[PDB]
């Protein structure tokens, strides 16, 4: 189990991020930067309106070379410590040597002030039951 | 080692490798003019040059791609051009040139980039609008807006308009340049994230945009009309130059520093415990000392004084006030940078997580 997670995050890579208001369409942000990386504490810079979004699609690019029978994430959403949500996204089978592009949508308040550096998604990558890894990114909201 | 014109230091998060130490000069050349957007610079040299380095996700550092840069990459497109001035917005950058061009390239969201469309740009593009005739004096960028002041005192700007922004009312936004007027002539001009300012040339202070935190300075019963250039009044001297940040505005007269906005971090530089003021308020700390030049970041702020001494105020994290490497705290008052005392410091620029600063020693 602890081999099998080992060689999954060796051949997993997130090529790139956006973030897109779910109704006109236009990206909020995006980002090329590996933010599925543990044990380093990753950062984005978030524009504020995000905040008036009803629903928020993400769509999030990765290669995997290792096959996986049900690639999911579980999400917490932390301000100052204390969660606020909790997110469950399942992508299913992963073919071996694939990269795929997987789109979910996020459903939506305290002012952007205080959020600000204050707000940490931690990210747990599981195969199934298997955890993988744990990712942590610090939210900006300019 | 480093030449007797000095260097560019640069402080916070430059997305330089490592290391790399955040320090660097140009071959017989010499920066000219600084600008710094959320996240990332922009560097004009005496040979006419454009160097970029930070960010490039929007494609904002107009090199081709929008794929990562991890030091200062001249711009080879714009070589035949004489290049004089740039701005840094969120997510995009604008180029002014001596033969009469200006260029944009990044994010374009909003209209920004003044080429007509809504599509992003990852090399610069010329906004056909401007000729010879539009001498420039100065650009500006905020978020997803963009502003050109020329030399005879003409003010141009585009983009978003959705808070009243780039001051041309009842439009929510533009793709092309639209002039601002309020039939004098502007000296100086400032994009902020959600807000904008202009100084006339009789020194008085005009202000535009998200009528939130108190950054406008205006009264209450004036902020409903947040989407036209209003005076702010409050201040009595005449204003010579505005600095408008993320939540905060900076003003400079001939008699003090004025600040008004939010001030969480410290970037009022009115106090420890003063958070936010919605009027005008005077940095009473540095009162017997003369500004030359204020600049705005995000949620920090930087005074250049009368001899060339650097103070910064506001937000500390990763080190970009510029005071130590291992200081990361936040500063409520105007804090002297000593690592420059034995400096002359000639420009700073100030972005949202990053600053950049041309010093020479002594």
């Amino acid at each position: 189990k602890d081999e099998r997670a080992r060689e999954i995050l060796r051949g997993f890579k997130l090529n790139w991020m956006n973030l897109r208001d779910a109704e006109t369409g236009k990206i909020l942000w995006q980002g090329t930067e590996d933010l599925s990386v543990p044990g380093v504490e990753h950062e984005a810079r978030v524009p504020k309106k995000i905040l008036k979004c009803k629903a928020v699609s993400r769509e999030l690019n990765f290669s995997s070379t290792e096959q996986m029978e049900k690639f999911r994430l579980e999400q917490k959403v932390y301000f100052k410590g204390q969660c606020l949500e909790e997110w469950f996204f399942e992508f299913g089978f992963v073919i071996p040597n694939s990269t795929n592009t997987w789109q979910s949508l996020i459903e939506a308040m305290m002012p952007a002030s205080v959020l600000t550096g204050n707000v940490i998604i931690e990210t747990k990558f599981f195969d199934d039951d298997l955890l993988v890894s744990t990712s942590r990114v610090r939210l900006f909201y300019v | 080692l480093m030449p007797d014109s000095g260097a560019v230091f640069t402080f916070g998060k430059s997305k330089f490798a490592e290391n790399n130490p955040g320090k660097f000069w140009f071959k017989n050349d010499v920066p000219v003019h600084l600008s710094c957007g959320d996240e990332h610079s922009a560097v004009v040299t005496g040979n006419n040059k454009l160097y970029m380095f930070g960010s490039n996700n929007w494609g904002q550092l107009g090199l081709g791609s929008k794929s990562a840069i991890s030091k200062p990459t001249c711009v080879k497109a714009l070589k035949p051009e004489k290049v004089k001035l740039a701005a840094c917005g969120r997510n995009h950058t604008l180029v002014s040139t001596e033969g009469g061009n200006v260029y944009a390239t990044g994010g374009n969201n909003e209209g920004q980039l003044g080429l007509g469309d809504t599509e992003e740009r990852n090399t610069f593009h010329v906004i056909s609008f401007f000729t010879s005739e539009h001498k420039i004096k100065q650009l500006s960028a905020g978020s997803n807006t963009s502003a050109a002041l020329t030399e005879d005192g003409r003010l141009f700007m585009w983009g978003d308009n959705s808070e009243g922004q780039i001051g041309l009312k009842n439009v929510s936004n533009v793709c092309v340049p639209q002039q601002v007027t309020i039939g004098k002539p502007v000296s100086w001009i400032s994009c902020g994230y959600y807000h904008s300012a202009f100084v006339t040339t009789d020194g008085e202070l005009y202000v535009f945009g998200e009528p939130e935190n108190g950054k406008l300075g205006l009264p209450n019963q004036l902020l409903g009309n947040h989407r036209t250039p209003q005076l702010v009044s409050e201040i009595p001297e005449k204003v010579i130059q505005v600095a408008c940040g993320g939540e905060h505005t900076v003003v400079l007269t001939e008699n003090a520093v004025y600040t008004f906005g939010l001030g969480q971090f410290g970037q009022l530089g009115l106090g420890t415990f003063l958070f936010e003021t919605s009027e005008p308020k005077v940095i009473e700390n540095i009162r017997d000392q003369t500004i030359s030049y204020i600049s705005c970041g995000e949620n920090h702020t930087a005074l250049i004084t009368d001899i060339g001494l650097m103070y910064t105020f506001g937000d500390g994290r990763h080190g970009k006030l510029g005071l130590g490497l291992e200081n990361f705290t936040n500063h409520f008052i105007p804090t002297l940078c000593s690592n420059f005392l034995r400096f002359i410091v000639k420009l700073v620029a100030c972005g949202g997580c990053h600053m950049v600063v041309f010093a020479a020693p002594h």
